[PDB]
């Protein structure tokens, strides 16, 4: 809403800074399960997978 | 027919049953959760080859032969 736009604005990093984003966050969608018997000994690894 | 057959042995080194070996099977476990992947192969036996066929492709033993016509003398 900010950013009124020029000409002579060159490379889109200079002017990056108004963009729409995100600003990220945090879920939770947990509860996870076991692996043998140990419920403890377990791990968590998220990725793209 | 089995009889007619070379020494055959595979390649490679196959597992199989004695009572004699290094590979422990196992009898009985935790298999706790049934979750694990399950890969049980089945029993030790005797492994088929080409069982689809006894009836093999049977080669010629006709050698190379020009039928030639004979009509043999009565006399």
């Amino acid at each position: 809403e900010s950013f009124q736009f020029s000409p002579s604005y060159v490379d889109v990093s200079s002017i990056s800074n108004f963009i729409i984003g995100e600003n990220e966050y945090h879920e939770i969608q947990g509860s996870i399960q076991q692996v043998c018997k140990d419920i403890n000994r377990v791990y968590l690894m998220e990725s793209e997978g | 027919e089995n009889a007619n057959l070379p020494a055959t042995e595979t390649d490679e080194e196959v597992l199989i049953v004695d009572e004699n070996g290094s590979v422990i099977v196992g009898g009985c476990q935790y298999d706790p959760d049934e979750s694990g992947p399950i890969y049980t192969k089945y029993r030790e036996a005797k492994a088929s080859t080409n069982s689809t066929h006894t009836p093999p492709t049977s080669i010629t033993n006709i050698q190379p032969y020009i039928t030639v016509y004979r009509w043999i003398r009565i006399a």
